Parts: C-alpha cells; sequence; structure tokens
C-alpha cells in the first residue's frame, strides 16, 4: 500500500488504472480480513496509516472511492466492538467526518480541516478560480455530483431515473448542483407542480437521496458508497 | 488583477511574461 499510492505512477495527472486495481484489490483482501472473528490479529494491521486514506480519498476513481468507503464500513463494523476510545478509533472517525464532509455535507470551510488540510487553503484556492455564475460558489461543487469521479455519474443516474419515470421533462443542464436546480424548477414551474419528474423530490437533498437509491441497486458498482451515505448518517439512517 | 502566485514566492519569479509578450518572444527566440 505504501509504494502503489507513491506519486510517481499514481498520480492525478498521469493516471494509471493498473495501480488503482492493485489498490482496490489490496482494500478488498483488507475487507475480507476483517470479517474473520476467529483470528486474534492485532488491531494496528488494519489501518494504513492517515497519509494513504485522505490522498487516496482526494483521487478521482469512482471504483476506488467505493472500495475506500467498503474499507471503512468493515473496520468500523470490526471496531465497534473495540473500545470508543482507542489510537485509531479516533483516526477512523477522522476519516469517516472527513469524507462524508467531503461527499455530502458540503460544510468543508466550517470545519476544522478537510483530509489534513486547513479550509483557510481551501476557500484560497477557490478565490482567483473564476466561476461563470455566482450565485452559489462555495456550496456548488463538493457534493456527490461535485466529486469528479461522481459528477457525471449522477447525471446519468438522474437521466436513468427520468426514463425509468417516463418523464417528459429532461434536465437540460450537465451539472447537477444548487444553482442549476433552482433554474430548473424556476423554468417549468407549474409543470414540476403537478407530474412529469421524479416522484417525492422536492428539493436538492432529496434529489441526493433518491440518487443513493439508484447506486444502492443490483445494477452498480457503486454500493459501497450509497451503504457508506446510509450507514454514517442519521438523516439516512433509514434508508438503509 | 488574477495574482496567480502566493505573495512569499512572487519576489522570484518573473511575472512580466504574462503582461508584456514581446519579454516572452525575445526569451523564446
Amino acid at each position: 500500500q505504501s509504494l502503489l499510492t507513491l506519486d510517481k505512477i499514481f498520480n492525478n495527472a498521469t493516471s494509471n488504472r493498473f495501480s488503482t486495481m492493485a489498490f482496490i484489490s489490496s482494500l478488498d483482501i483488507l475487507t475480507q480480513l476483517s470479517k474473520q472473528t476467529k483470528s486474534d490479529y492485532a488491531i494496528q494491521y488494519l489501518i494504513v496509516g492517515p497519509d494513504i486514506m485522505n490522498k487516496v480519498f482526494s483521487s478521482d476513481d469512482p471504483l476506488l472511492l467505493s472500495a475506500a468507503c467498503r474499507y471503512l464500513v468493515a473496520t468500523k463494523n470490526k471496531l465497534m466492538q473495540y473500545p470508543s476510545t482507542n489510537k485509531f478509533v479516533r483516526m477512523q472517525n477522522q476519516y469517516i467526518m472527513d469524507l462524508t464532509n467531503y461527499l455530502y455535507r458540503n460544510k468543508v470551510l466550517s470545519s476544522k480541516s478537510l483530509f489534513g488540510v486547513s479550509p483557510d487553503f481551501f476557500k484560497q484556492i477557490l478565490e482567483n478560480l473564476y466561476i461563470p455564475t455566482a450565485d452559489f460558489k462555495n456550496a456548488k461543487f463538493f457534493t456527490i455530483t461535485g466529486i469528479p469521479a461522481l459528477s457525471y455519474i449522477c447525471i446519468i443516474i438522474l437521466r436513468r431515473l427520468e426514463t425509468a419515470e417516463n418523464t417528459k421533462i429532461k434536465f437540460t443542464s450537465g451539472i447537477i448542483n444548487e444553482e442549476t436546480f433552482n433554474n430548473f424548477f424556476r423554468v417549468h414551474h407549474d409543470e414540476i407542480g403537478q407530474h412529469g419528474w421524479i416522484k417525492g423530490v422536492n428539493n436538492i437533498h432529496d434529489l441526493r437521496v433518491k440518487i443513493l437509491m439508484h447506486l444502492s441497486n443490483t445494477a452498480n458498482p457503486y454500493r459501497d458508497i450509497a451503504a457508506f451515505l446510509f450507514t454514517y448518517l442519521k438523516s439516512l439512517s433509514k434508508y438503509s | 488583477q488574477h495574482q496567480m502566485f502566493d505573495p512569499g514566492v512572487a519576489d522570484l519569479l518573473d511575472t512580466d511574461i504574462l503582461t508584456s509578450p514581446s519579454k516572452r518572444k525575445r526569451k523564446l527566440k
């Protein structure tokens, strides 16, 4: 795991899906190892350090993020019988709070740090970073539809949900964010109000939940992100 | 003004290339 995550083969610019396959194979073996109760292995051999986990969280590979969520789900279900305050339990807590904040919460700037980086630098990157519309800039692209590996995936899922319900209205914008969602309801308010779109959804959060329902179906290799969001979120605990 | 660099490192970095294309053209040929 230490050799695979070095930025000589496995980068964010020069991609290498071979290294991702080796990494998700290692994560799969870790998940299958964490389910064996009869073996009294040491607790320190399931963590890989923070420096690997935050790096692979920053990586834009949807299968690798799914494997990371699977690893977190397995290691928490193993760590529940462990004491609630150890050297590595708070480490797993840091992992899940950073990943949930990066994935669903959109509260990165209010947090103490994200992936070991304080949000002042994260805001200063947003400064001098021009966006054509400044309606909602600091919360537009820090979510499940704002992840580089999961932006267009959510749009595919939304289009398949529109096709399944035979909706006459199609989401014309090619990005799912709060501004585009509000403009989409603004342009077709009377059509949305009666019929012709996804049922049971009235806000962007409900849209994300309805997307997470379709990612939990038995047709995608992205089961584990939906289970991760359904597990460590009290609002989403009822959708398990 | 698009200050691309940090002020701590912009002092030793020649930013004048972006303002003046003639400087770039004389630094190529």
